[PDB]
């Protein structure tokens, strides 16, 4: 049962929400490191301020305050009893981000299985927000939330709360949570990779352009011009260079971390983008498969059909920065 | 009055100007969306004119939103008198009686920043009239503060609403999407491209290096603002309005003029915009100096 | 009130408004459910006259709700005088006086974006008469500000209520409870895939495989949208209204009108939508120019 | 009035002040950002004076913004006379009458902590208003509670607005970027490091040793401060006045007196400037003492 | 100065840095006479026991703007701008400027302090007090009446420091605020000396400073979640000993746990073990 | 007003002794099991008597206020006037007759806010706290001296409805002092059989209509967290429409099939047609 570090996860996460000290944390498991860039957020936030919201409001009250709305005092007949129906913008701290955090924070604190002082710590925030009202979280408290009007800084905490909130499961106990054992499912896995390099390449490589492609199939068929029916093809990533033009498949595996037969069902979908994609440039293209594995990376060149293709490995497990060294290093192979 | 008056200064091709009298003429209610900067306000006076077909002011109203306009305010309230209160006619309310004196001439009501209020409360009944088909006596309907007596309130044919909402706050978007079918929505761009923009330029003694080195950095930059869409999209991309201005007396633009807007406006602008790394503020700071 | 006249045009099947007018003469209290732009407000003035069975205006009284709304004026209240205060019969209340004049002759009131006041803030004591069970002088109850006990209000058995929602906003999902109980709804559906929304097209000078290659993508786009449920639902999707507009002139179909519907009205509400992934927009915004 | 009797006292360099002049000419409209204790509310009416070029404080007006502040307030709203209320025009609007009075003369607005009320709401038609090429008859506005369409109001050409904005708070920051292109932002440092603040301390029997090590004291720190622009900003750098006041009876600045003035305001302050570090409150505290 | 359980150093730092400043919070736990310094200090600054100069208040959330300094509210007949206390009060010694008339503020950290303040947040600072500074209030319906700090006026305010509000930081406000810390104080002889003028055992005394203290230390160690701010204060013992029972540990017992233990468990809250433990080291 | 009610005899009779003892019932359950039909019979049955006057029946809604209900200022002619409101007014008659019992019934409670119409009397109108000791001057009341006083022989019955999925959390001023009560469909009963059996229905057409509607209402019970068992179906549609002496068959059960079940099933699965289908299905196949 070999898995990746957890600390190095937390690196892919965070170009995967696209945006510290870890080593001073010794609890090796995700929540105790994801609780601790929370209960630091948070801190963080206050020194700088966080977000106030005028919210208006509209009360009766015994006197002016803003602006008095004539009709409902007069259909009411607050006047007699020394009253007005007025709108006024109270600034409180309420808004529905900061509610997120504070019930996040619950969340947080009834997982049973967590450090103490993590669990402790943050038991002083939740005191410390008197103002802020306590809410049953749901996806779609987030999706209200994908306007994002808050700030930078904001958006990354939050998407710490999304991820904890999907990641957590009730244990021994019915108030008591227990959290997901994330690692040891491929696809939610997978799908952190493939989003995790397309935001990553972004980053990094300033000298080629990567976008994300949809593909058309060549086919025509007198049946339906739709070809609905047909798969739909999505590339994981294209990173287009004015010499070389590039697609990358990316997937997580458990076979391929076992040093046998090898799982590659993947490359079956790669040559159809490729076919069905045709360039205007004309300069070149190439293909590339990588996958995560443990121990050690290797990296193999290919001469199919016509097309320069790679199959490559990383070493994950060993450490983020010559992983980020080797990364760079494997673009520079191919992208030429 | 007629367009080649208009157009002789505006940065804005006639290709979106023909769309909007193309969309106006049949739908009536439009909205123009972009950044601040883009001549918004400044087109909407000119635009007036054109349908009407003469400079009348009369014949248009002009107004903004702030986050505290009211049914009270636009259509009918209740307001004090001397000693006891009275109801009285709103301001869309007194623009229409006049409109539908005569159906001939086109009335105009222009509401700047639109997208502040709530506009389902302001709008209340009218929301479902502003349409082009719902129009006339045929969809006349009585008022929340009308009289007992049966008295209608009916948006004429000849009025046509124009909206001027910008996209930089996002908070502050219409998500009221059975209001968002009433309008049609006119993307405005920054302005740069245009040689109508450059013109302008070369005419107030300007260098046509120094102008096209201009307009080649801030499209670099709307590009990299334009890419992202997490909190800065494409529609947060700078106007052209900061270089309209201020050069009347003869000040002729030179990179002393510029780098006083780069280091006074834009800059501080940047800072805000980004928040997270200096050293992108500092790069695109320098390109614009340099 | 020939239905020929009525249902010809309309591009809804005339299986739904024969079920729409079943539970109408049944329940009479009815709300019909969909997206802007499929005619709701469009049958339900028809509607009155097919019941009726003839053009009349007094049998039939439209109003739209909005969170100004209120029973003060809806049904009774006080209105201010010039200083003294003096009470008003409401619109509702004035509309089944007359009702009840004439019990025999089908009454109908239209209420539009009804979602948008709590019913119970307008109608409140009025919920209880208002369904169909507990209606005529046996449920007849002495109002909240009625001068004394013995003066009563009743709905008369003849007034028929339609109201109109649009699913189209988040607060929607909590549906008010008012609603479900005391009106049976019907969801509209959009409508594209229909002989007579075709009819209509072919009728105005189109051809009709640019219109069949259109069906296809409206009914594949809204498909899209409705198999999402966490933004946007079901009932978000587009309405077929967009495309009956502006061909009073007699101008043919084509994709040059097409393309100012997408670009003016459709693009940037798929922007709204489709905010977290730009290139969605892309996707479906070139397959329709196509 | 005179410029020379201003920059006696002034700590900030003329070249800032004379960028703001500059500007303030012709943006009419400005926002002066820094931390707390740097004079923003001493230069504001200094400044005003040389504008206007004499000293009459009856053409300025001078207020602090808060929470509890709204258009009813500022601009017009609806207030109690007594029994009966009446239509209060505002104190802008007043302000406004005044200058209109005499065009030739310039009235000043100076706002303190412009940035906690919600300037959107708080300001509304104004924001239009106030750019400096929209001023004037041509562009006038009616109001909200204006009786009717033909009452307007505009801002006068002579009017400037200048505007007091702390950056220590990053919650309140004027992100309304519309509104952020209206004002002109003047950024302002603490400025120890310059000739006329130590001249005031040397005058004040000062050792030049002790008021040169001074200045290179905090230099360092506010370079530290400013190093971390994710945590701390240059916005949050300390201010200059803690070090000013107090000097008044006659006291000499010896190491005591600095002694005393750190180990209570700026000891806790960075304590709450690095909560989590306790050592690094140690370094620069003790830096500083020795 | 006599019965005072704080040092004379501290209250002498004080009344130069009032004198000079102007405005002051007195920062600490409770339980440590912020509120009876203050009434003291007064007195003295005025040098005489005049109440009618002095007046207090105690903020609370829902405080308002409204009800400081200005505000529109219901007379009989209907509404007017109803002159608040501060307002009310600057006139009150603008009568008489020749004497000190202070103005105490108590649990200032809950309401959003600028919001109330206001106008006044810059107004209040030392130099900036005069007719030359006035400025129009928010509900003025004129310009021309206006509102001005008297120098004479004083400002003091007092702070609870166990229940810190991440939700505003203003380090504005800290400038117009000289901030001085108040300790405890068990260690003082001024509090022993009072209870060993109360018959106490010289003992009985000694050792409950030995146990106070340990406590007040381990509430120290923690500096993020805790600081000395959190730490026990004295003023429990001071009342209830003014009837005639003299010390004894029964009396202390009675203290632990009706008191301080709802504290403890406050602060030490989800750790049962650490109050008994702490609760029962006291006893013993 | 006890000869035909589908209701079960223990639970009626239960409720006459919780409502003698607690006097404050609040009856829960699915829409359409008469929820005012039993509970305005018993009112008869409690007193005894078929008489109207000592009963009165009030619906809450969330903007009811305590200005209808008890005491408010509505203008007259001229000047502004105290009117009275229901339950105030309500009492003044039951003081007249303390042997007599008379009792208030309030629909959907739970829907309205209770504190803020009450007010003051939320106190009083507790079983215990009743009575001349307990009287107190009222909010509006001018001289001091007059007072309000809940009577012993009122009686406070209220329906609230299980069935919306919005409500999350019964409010808690409510749980205190009252009885909650859940009344079952009772579909499956005999006395609701015998009034069919009354009626052109054979034994067969009743027995599948009842097997059919165990099955269905037992899947919505059966689904507990995702639907409260109050969501389940309830009987008052086979109650009316047939007072005109039509046969009850499946040729007339199909229409209330379609018209009211379906609608009430398509809110209560919102996510899956396919679902729905086939228990629509079942039904009538
Ligand atoms: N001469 C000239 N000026 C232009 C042109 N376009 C914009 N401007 C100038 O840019 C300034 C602001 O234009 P404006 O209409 O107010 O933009 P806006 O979108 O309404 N502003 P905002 O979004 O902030 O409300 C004015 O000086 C305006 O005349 C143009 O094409 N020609
Ligand atoms: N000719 C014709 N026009 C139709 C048909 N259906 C809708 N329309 C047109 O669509 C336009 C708007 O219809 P409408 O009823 O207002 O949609 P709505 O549901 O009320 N809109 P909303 O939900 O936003 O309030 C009108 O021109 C209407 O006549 C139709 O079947 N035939
Ligand atoms: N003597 C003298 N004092 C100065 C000078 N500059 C600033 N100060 C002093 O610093 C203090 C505050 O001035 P102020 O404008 O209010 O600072 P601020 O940045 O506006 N503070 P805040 O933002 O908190 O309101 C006063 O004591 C002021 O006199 C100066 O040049 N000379
Ligand atoms: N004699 C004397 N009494 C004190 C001292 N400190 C507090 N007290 C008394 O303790 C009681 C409560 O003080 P209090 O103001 O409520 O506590 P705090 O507000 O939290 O500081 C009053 O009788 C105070 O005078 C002190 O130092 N000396
Ligand atoms: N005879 C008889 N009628 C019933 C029975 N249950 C309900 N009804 C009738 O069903 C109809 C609706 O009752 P009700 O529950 O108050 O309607 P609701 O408001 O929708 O819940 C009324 O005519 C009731 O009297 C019953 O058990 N026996
Ligand atoms: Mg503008
Ligand atoms: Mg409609
Ligand atoms: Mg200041």
């Amino acid at each position: 049962q070999p898995v990746i570090p957890v600390r190095n996860i937390y690196y892919m996460l965070t170009y995967a929400w696209g945006y510290a000290n870890l080593e001073a944390i010794p609890g090796n498991n995700l929540l105790d490191i994801l609780g601790y860039v929370l209960n630091k957020g948070v801190l963080q936030l206050s020194r700088r301020g966080l977000e106030l919201d005028y919210n208006p409001n509209t009360e009766i009250i015994p006197g002016i305050k803003g602006r008095i709305e004539f009709a409902k005092t007069i259909r009411g007949f607050h006047l007699n009893h020394g009253k007005t129906v007025s709108t006024f913008d109270m600034l409180n701290e309420d808004t529905l981000a900061n509610r997120i955090i504070k019930s996040t924070l619950a969340i947080l604190i009834k997982h049973e299985k967590l450090n103490s002082t993590i669990r402790d710590e943050a038991r002083s925030l939740y005191r410390k927000l008197p103002g802020i009202s306590t809410l049953h979280l749901t996806p779609q408290h987030f999706s209200y939330l994908n306007g994002g009007k808050n700030t930078r800084y904001y958006k990354f905490v939050i998407s710490v709360c999304k991820f904890i909130v999907n990641n957590s499961i009730p244990g021994q106990n019915k108030g008591h949570y227990r959290f997901y054992d994330f690692e040891r499912n491929e696809k939610e896995m997978s799908l952190l990779y493939q989003k995790f390099l397309y935001e990553f390449c972004r980053r990094e490589l300033t000298s080629a352009n990567t976008t994300r492609s949809y593909l058309k199939w060549d086919a025509s068929s007198i049946s339906d011009q739709s070809l609905n029916l047909l798969p739909r093809m999505e590339t994981d990533i294209t990173i287009r260079s004015s010499e070389k033009i590039l697609i990358v498949d990316a997937k997580y595996y458990k076979s391929i971390f076992s040093r046998e037969k090898f799982h590659s069902q993947n490359l079956y979908q790669l040559m159809n983008y490729l076919w069905s994609l045709k360039p205007e440039n004309g300069e070149n293209i190439g293909g590339l498969l990588i996958y995560p594995h443990v121990d050690t990376a290797v990296k193999h060149r290919y001469k199919i059909n016509g097309f320069d293709i790679g199959l490559c490995t990383v070493n994950l497990g060993q450490e983020w920065p010559c992983i980020h060294q080797e990364l760079l290093d494997i673009f520079d192979e191919y992208l030429k | 009055y007629c367009l080649e008056d208009a157009l002789n200064d505006l940065f804005i091709p006639e290709t979106t100007i023909e769309t909007i009298l193309k969309r106006l003429t049949i739908k009536k209610n439009i909205i123009l969306q972009g950044p601040p900067g883009v001549g918004k306000t400044f087109v909407a006076r000119r635009l007036a004119y054109l349908l009407t077909g003469e400079k009348a002011p009369q014949r248009v109203n002009m107004v903004q939103f702030h986050q505290s306009y009211s049914y009270e305010d636009f259509i009918q309230g209740y307001r004090p008198n001397g000693v006891g209160f009275r109801r009285k006619d709103g301001i869309f309310y007194n623009f229409c009686q006049q409109a539908k004196e005569q159906p001939e001439k086109k009335y105009i009501f222009i509401i700047d920043e639109i997208n502040r209020a709530n506009l389902s409360k302001v709008f209340g009944e009218v929301m479902m009239l502003m349409e082009h088909d719902k129009r006339g006596e045929n969809w006349s309907v009585p008022l929340t503060y009308s009289e007992n007596d049966e008295e209608r309130f009916y948006v004429p044919e000849n009025v046509y609403i124009i909206g001027l909402m910008n996209t930089a706050d996002r908070s502050l978007a219409v998500v009221d999407y059975a209001l968002r079918r009433r309008f049609s929505f006119i993307d405005i761009e920054p302005g740069f491209d245009t040689p109508q923009f450059r013109n302008f330029l070369l005419n107030k003694k300007a260098e046509p290096s120094f102008v096209e080195s201009l307009c080649q950095k801030m499209n670099e930059l709307n590009q990299e603002i334009s890419k992202e869409a997490t909190i800065l999209g494409k529609g947060f991309r700078i106007g052209h309005s900061y270089f309209c201005c201020g050069l009347e007396d003869g000040t002729s633009p030179d990179t002393q003029w510029l780098n006083e807007i780069v280091m006074t406006d834009i800059a501080p602008l940047l800072e805000e915009y980004f928040f997270d790394d200096p050293y992108k503020q500092q790069k695109w700071t320098n390109k614009l100096l340099g």
